[PDB]
């Protein structure tokens, strides 16, 4: 196969406000092959129940998928999405930034 | 308006198992509405949109059996290609198939698609005439030759010209309230220091459907910048989409730049720029 | 609804 490296975006469904409930998305695109491991973390710890959806492929045949979980932004808590894919020797952690 | 019904099928071989992993997802426009996953709990065609839950068990039973049949055929196809390419059974390989119809505002077929890729590379495709095939190497030539011999083109063309269009019409009726709508974006510009004397201006579009959208940035008085950071349009998870586009500009010159947002729900583009609080 | 058959490669 020709491996393609995943592009990862971590973002909230709604513009974040501390103490206001929200949804945290990890959207991963442009990867091949389709097998992929996606974990969502809170303060370095694996978030238990993460939903997966919107999985398909683009016109260039590369795959995409959406992971998401409920969450309430706080001043202190850190959130990230960690992705392991055959195209990368090491997993890649992308931290949530309220400005992206 | 225009509209489309499309299926995306993926089969992945697993060295050290029998059955490949087999997945199908169906879309009307930008809305996923069905999914089949051979490894699921459970392996049936199931809903991914509320509006398709309107179909009776006959529909669900028939699509599940068709999915199961296709999976068997994709299993065969993967083994056939191993042979064509003289590859061993100790590695994973992928077959993908995308097909469907675009229909115009008068509900007539604009174009049909029916194409496959092996290990992520173009393998064979039905030409726009829906009568002939394009192959990409020796193996796909064999596949092309076989499909010509059994007149596969006419089978796929009949589907794409008839049932595909007709089912799209049914789905558009079932899901009219969410499919036949435009939610225009809501947009704002954010401001983020990038260095001592540079600022990143990010133009956001949120809450829009359908997914097609264009954001532009420019220095007032100049042509659109090509020096722009974009992200792929992304699902908000609630049936709408998000996108942003960023430029880096000199500190103190923020307001010389303008973003425009174009979308099917906007008779005129939105025009925005950085506004200090 | 899905196509009735896929290509036999
Ligand atoms: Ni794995
Ligand atoms: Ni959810
Ligand atoms: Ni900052
Ligand atoms: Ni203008």
């Amino acid at each position: 196969m020709i491996q393609k490296t995943p592009q990862i975006q971590v973002y909230s469904r709604h513009p974040p406000e501390n103490g206001k409930p929200n949804i945290l998305n990890c959207y991963v695109t442009q990867f091949h092959p389709p097998h992929i491991e996606i974990q969502m973390l809170k303060n370095g710890k694996k978030i238990p129940k993460v939903e997966m959806s919107d999985m398909s492929f683009s016109k260039d045949w590369s795959f995409y998928i959406l992971a998401h979980t409920e969450f309430t932004p706080t001043e202190t808590d850190t959130y990230a999405c960690r992705v392991k894919h055959d195209s990368m020797a090491e997993p890649k952690t992308v931290y949530w930034d309220r400005d992206m | 308006s225009p509209h489309s019904l499309r299926y995306f099928t993926t089969a992945v071989s697993r060295p050290g198992l029998g059955e490949p992993r087999f997945i199908i997802v169906g879309y009307v426009d930008d809305t996923q509405f069905v999914r089949f996953d051979s490894d699921a709990e459970n392996p049936r065609m199931e809903p991914r949109a509320r509006w398709i839950e309107q179909e009776g068990p006959e529909y669900w039973e028939r699509e599940t059996w068709k999915a199961r049949d296709m999976g068997r055929n994709f299993r065969v196809n993967l083994r056939t290609l191993l042979g064509y390419y003289n590859q061993s059974n100790d590695e994973s390989h992928t077959l993908q198939w995308m097909y469907g119809c675009d229909v115009g505002p008068d509900g007539r077929l604009l174009r049909g698609y029916c194409q496959e890729a092996y290990d992520g590379q173009d393998y064979i495709s039905l030409n726009e005439d829906l009568r002939s095939w394009t192959a990409n190497d020796i193996a796909s030539q064999i596949s092309k030759h076989k499909s010509e011999a059994v007149d596969e083109a006419h089978q796929q063309r009949a589907y794409l010209q008839g049932p595909c269009v007709e089912w799209l019409h049914r789905y558009l009726r079932l899901g009219n309230e969410t499919l036949q709508r435009s939610d225009p974006p809501k947009a704002h510009v954010t401001h983020h220091p990038r260095s001592e004397d540079e600022v990143t201006l990010r133009c956001w579009a949120l809450g829009f459907y359908p997914a097609d959208i264009t954001l532009t940035w420019q220095l007032n008085g100049e042509e659109l910048t090509q020096d722009m950071e974009l992200v792929e349009t992304r699902p908000a998870g609630d049936g709408t989409f998000q996108k942003w586009a960023a430029v880096v500009v000199p500190l103190g010159k923020e307001q010389y730049y303008t973003c425009h947002v174009y979308h099917e729900g906007l008779p005129e583009p939105l025009t925005l720029r950085w506004e200090p609080p | 609804a899905m196509a009735p058959r896929t290509l036999l490669l």
